[PDB]
């Protein structure tokens, strides 16, 4: 992941907002979709599964795989890139 | 080591004073003439920002780290020597002075405490901060932005607490300041480092009559005396007094944002960053804005204390004589 500045003024005003409201208030401004104690008891939950890869997604790899090798056509795209695809096709089921 | 109602009864009769801000700043160092600016930043350091601390989301810190460069003889190490006699815990040190090991901690099984570790709470002052390499300025990268020290070596693994507020003073590239070279190539850190101090300030020995006569019966007043009474000024604190309002004022006070304060540094944000200012420009404002909310004796940060902020940001580093698009300074606006 490469994070880069890229200045703009209604990206400016907003995040210059947010860090004053962190200041100002301490716990209020954060407002998280869930607990974290709640958070670790699902991902606890989640590991649990062992997923199993269909039939059609057998047959979509090897196309997303020959685009990505005709994009390479930056690092150079070896087999390793597949498959890491598919560790993350892995923890994505999980999750859900 | 080396209270009663008569000392608050002195502290909120002092603190009612209109030339307050002016009679503090020039009284932390009697001896030494002029150099308001530089004077002021150093009191809003002594004083310091809030600590904040979270449920989560972490904890914020309250320390200003300070840089002073320029000419040769214009009287930096000096400062040094009253910061480091003001404190009640801090170090002096010199840059062809230190390790890294010896900056931080040591392992000796034992660990032992180094400098920033001794000065917890305190200032560490660094001079000729030019002079050390990049391998042993790269350790105060994680200690000045975290305010902790991470340690991971044979039989040892552990994270120290450091709320360590740093002051430095260094001379330019080619050791005196060459206005045919931007600012930021003459001042020469990396800008990972650069980005970290809260101020930064340029001080230049700029050729005047005016002020080369007044500077010249200063100093050679001093020597009308074999021990001298002379100072530079007539109403001055006695530093025993001082430290007690510095000392009272940390404990008791506690400033908080006002909405009207959330505004104006929103706005001022924008204003800097619309054009580089980064997002550490907005929290080092947020901090200075405190300080001088703190040296008041306020409880709420106000529109007032947030222009103070700028003001002396802008100050600090020439800004106004600046060319807004070279990048070099001309020297006839100085
Ligand atoms: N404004 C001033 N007030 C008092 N003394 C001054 C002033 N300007 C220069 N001096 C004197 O000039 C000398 C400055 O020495 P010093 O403190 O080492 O300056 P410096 O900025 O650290 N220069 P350098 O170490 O070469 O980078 C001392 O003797 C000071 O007393
Ligand atoms: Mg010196």
């Amino acid at each position: 992941f490469v994070i880069l500045d890229d200045c703009n003024e209604k990206i400016d005003t907003e995040l210059a907002s947010h860090i004053v409201d962190l200041h100002m208030k301490r716990d209020e401004a954060i407002e998280p979709p869930f607990s974290a104690e709640q958070l670790r008891r699902y991902i606890k939950y989640a590991r649990t599964f062992k997923p199993i890869l269909t039939k059609e997604a057998r047959s979509y790899l090897v196309e997303k795989y020959k685009e990505l090798r005709k994009d390479d056509a930056s690092y150079r795209i070896t087999v390793r890139q597949l498959e890491s695809m598919i560790r993350l096709s892995e923890a994505i089921a999980r999750a859900n | 080591k080396v209270i009663t109602d008569q000392d608050l009864a002195k502290i909120r009769e002092v603190a009612a004073r209109e030339d307050l801000y002016s009679l503090l700043a020039r009284s932390i160092a009697p001896s030494i003439y002029e150099l308001e600016d530089v004077k002021k930043g150093i009191l809003l350091q002594l004083f310091g920002g809030t600590n904040k601390t979270f449920t989560k989301g972490g904890r914020y810190r309250g320390d200003i780290n300070i840089l002073l460069c320029g000419d040769p003889s214009t009287s930096k190490s000096q400062i040094l020597q009253y910061v480091h006699k003001i404190t009640p815990r801090g170090v002096y040190t010199s840059g062809k002075g230190s390790s890294a090991v010896g900056l931080t901690a040591y392992i000796t099984l034992v660990l032992e405490s180094g400098a920033l570790v001794l000065s917890d709470g305190g200032v560490c002052c660094i001079d000729e901060f030019d002079k050390m390499s990049d391998s042993t300025r790269s350790v105060l990268h994680e200690v000045m932005e975290q305010q902790t020290i991470s340690i991971a070596k044979a039989g040892i693994i552990t994270t120290l607490n450091a709320r360590s507020s740093i002051l430095a003073s260094a001379n330019p590239i080619g050791s005196r300041y060459n206005p045919n070279l931007p600012v930021t190539e003459n001042i020469d850190l990396p800008p990972p480092l650069l980005s970290r101090f809260d101020l930064v300030y340029l001080v230049l020995d700029k050729v005047d009559e005016k002020n080369d006569r007044e500077l010249a019966k200063h100093l050679t007043n001093l020597y009308l005396e074999d021990k001298p009474e002379h100072i530079s000024q007539d109403d001055v604190l006695p530093v025993e007094f001082l430290t007690m309002y510095i000392s009272y004022a940390k404990e008791h006070i506690h400033p908080i944002i006002t909405e009207a304060a959330k505004t104006e540094l929103v706005r001022a944000y924008v204003g800097m960053r619309k054009m580089t200012a980064t997002t550490r420009q907005l929290e080092s404002m947020i901090r200075l804005a405190e300080a001088h909310a703190k040296m008041k004796l306020k409880n709420v940060v106000e529109l007032e204390d947030v222009q103070e902020a700028v003001r002396l940001i802008r100050s600090a580093i020439k800004d106004y004589a600046t060319d807004p698009k070279t990048g070099k300074i001309d020297m006839n606006l100085v």
